[PDB]
């Protein structure tokens, strides 16, 4: 949900409605606070769940480290899953 | 019991589920031993205590209206008993701390009324301290006045540079300082009130200083000399003071009138 | 918020219209020789629309708590504090009290109320502490205690707490309990066409610091009790002075649901 019900709306997003075209100047002011503040979440999101996981007892990890270049991959994933997010919103406006 | 019919016909079967009964209070007799001595205001410590203790007083009464038994008047006996034993400790503590919270003090306060208040609420369910305690709460009307009066001298100036640099309020300042290091406390009360007396002085200034500060030339001209009127009636190096607020009016004036 | 952070949130309320999400929340620190020396707290309404900053933020002088909202409207929101110091805040400004209810000789201790009484075409109050004096305050026009009665036991120990108190959802003519602390609910009505002592029911029976109360709705008036760490369910009648479903003795001391 808060990783995949954000970037499954911020990518059904449409930016212009239907000279006067200047309210869709004002229209397109708004909905970039939307995904603004839809993405932020979802740095938010994925961020806390590394704590989840690293934050818990399991008595035969006090000897193994958590590695880290996986979990950048982790990270890596999220970053192109906006990307496919914003792509596919401009292209669908655009049509 | 809505039911209870004994005889030799049910008994045979309810030999078995009186065992149940006492395996089950051991069961729940084991989950309140972990949440004890896992989990183990101040008085937060007594109700934890007397919470579970009158809590396991009532299965005792249920069971004993003889094998398994002794075992559960095993773990019964000494957990009843040293969990009594930490309730009179606690007391013993707690008298030690409230007796030396109150010889300080001839936060804590707040902690040791509301601590004398609930085991005295305990202990109806010493006497000179319950004494102090009354006094320092019909004094707390006069602890309520001290922060009208550190009010007052936060609020308490360039106007009121003239009357500070002419007022003697230090001698009721310093009459607060020897105070400050019985019937005493009662009339250094009565001396706050006299001093909240110059705190409306002291606004009075502050009055006299926000109404200075607010063909038809001549009706501007009137307005203008009866707030300066206003402010020099109710004033009374206090002349040059005054010539100096006049003279910050002039020049508030002569902003606001060449706009 | 990463601001949300060494503030346990000691309540939360929802917001009375239906299709507005937002959620007034209510963040504190009790056990108060560990009062916090950073933030004077300032609770805060969110929305789910977006999960934006708080909309708008209430800023108390003191530690505000168990914050009711105001009755089935956009407009308005109470507080509770630690002084007693009741609060009052409009929406069209994110800042301090609008109408802070003053001090008065009374009540000056820890307030977990600011509990609404249905009188029409207006507002109104009442509150509840480890004092006992449970202290009706004014309507619309606020600054005085309209029915200030400091409230006593039969027997004369009227440090009586509560928490938590329950009104009638049959058209609401002052008929109430109070979920006093000390393992003993009392109930309550206002007007007492006996003399003033007017309060009937101690029902002792449930454990030690009670912390719920609930009367039950959709269709009837069974009241609840899910304070101590077991999960009862009581009924309201002179003879029935015990459960009916009590359930489960529970590990994990019990703190709260409806």
């Amino acid at each position: 949900n808060r990783v995949d019900s954000n970037l499954g709306a911020i990518s059904s997003t449409l930016l212009v409605e239907l000279e006067g075209f200047v309210e869709q100047n004002r229209f397109q002011k708004k909905q970039a606070e939307l995904l603004a503040i839809r993405n932020e979440e979802v740095r938010r999101a994925i961020e806390d769940l590394y704590t989840l996981v690293r934050n818990y007892p399991r008595e035969n990890t006090e000897d193994v480290l958590d590695e880290k270049e996986v979990s950048l991959l982790v990270r890596h994933y999220s970053k192109n899953m906006y990307n496919a997010i914003m792509q596919c919103t401009l292209n669908s406006l655009q049509a | 019991d809505s039911f209870e019919l004994d005889r030799e016909v049910i008994a045979h079967d309810l030999e078995k589920k009186h065992t149940d009964l006492l395996h089950s209070y051991a069961r729940d007799l084991k989950d309140v031993a972990d949440l004890f001595h896992q989990y183990k205001p101040y008085s937060g410590a007594a109700y934890w205590v007397r919470g579970l203790m009158e809590r396991i007083k009532d299965p005792m009464d249920r069971l004993l209206t003889s094998e398994l038994f002794r075992e559960i008047q095993r773990t019964y006996d000494h957990l009843w008993e040293e969990m009594t034993e930490y309730r009179t400790r606690a007391v013993d503590a707690w008298c030690a701390q409230v007796a030396a919270t109150s010889d300080e003090k001839l936060p804590a306060l707040v902690r040791l009324l509301r601590e004398t208040k609930y085991f005295l609420l305990l202990e109806t369910s010493s006497a000179k301290d319950l004494f102090a305690s009354a006094d320092t709460f019909r004094q707390q009307i006069s602890a309520l006045d001290l922060i009208c009066s550190i009010y007052n001298k936060v609020q308490r100036l360039a106007v009121e540079k003239p009357l500070v640099q002419q007022k003697l309020d230090a001698v009721e300042q310093a009459l607060n300082r020897g105070l400050a290091e019985i019937d005493t406390y009662i009339k250094e009360c009565m001396e706050l009130v006299k001093d909240v007396d110059l705190v409306l002085n002291t606004i009075k200034d502050n009055v006299k200083a926000t109404q200075g500060i607010l063909f038809d030339e001549l009706n501007d001209a009137f307005n203008q000399l009866i707030q300066q009127r206003h402010s020099e009636i109710r004033d009374a190096k206090g002349a040059a003071s005054w010539r100096a607020y006049v003279d910050y009016f002039s020049n508030i004036v002569i902003d606001g009138f060449s706009a | 918020d990463p601001n949300n952070i060494k503030r346990s949130a000691s309540y939360v309320n929802w917001h009375p219209d239906g299709s507005v999400p937002k959620v007034v929340v209510a963040y504190s620190i009790l056990q108060f020789q560990q009062q916090p020396a950073g933030m004077p707290l300032s609770s805060y309404i969110w929305d789910v629309n977006n999960p934006n900053t708080p909309e708008y933020e209430m800023v108390p002088t003191s530690q505000i708590c168990c914050a009711k909202f105001n009755l089935k409207d956009n407009n308005l929101v109470g507080a509770g504090q630690y002084n007693g110091q009741l609060a009052y805040f409009d929406v069209r400004k994110g800042n301090g009290p609008v109408e802070a209810t003053p001090i008065d000789i009374s009540h000056r201790d820890p307030i977990y109320d600011f509990a609404w009484l249905q009188s029409k075409t207006g507002t109104e109050c009442m509150t509840v502490s480890t004092d006992g004096n449970v202290l009706w305050w004014d309507l619309r026009k606020m600054n005085e205690c309209v029915e200030n009665m400091p409230l006593k036991e039969k027997n004369s120990e009227t440090t009586v707490g509560g928490v938590c108190l329950e009104y009638d959802t049959n058209a609401g003519p002052t008929n109430f309990m109070v979920g006093t602390e000390q393992g003993q609910i009392f109930s309550c009505n206002r007007k007492a066409k006996n003399p003033v002592d007017r309060v009937k029911y101690v029902l002792s029976g449930h454990h030690g610091p009670i912390y719920g109360l609930r009367r039950n709705p959709f269709n009837s008036k069974y009241f609840l009790s899910i304070g101590d760490w077991t999960a009862r369910v009581w009924v309201e009648d002179t003879a029935v002075k015990t459960p009916i479903l009590t359930t489960k003795y529970h590990p994990t001391y019990l703190t709260g649901g409806t």
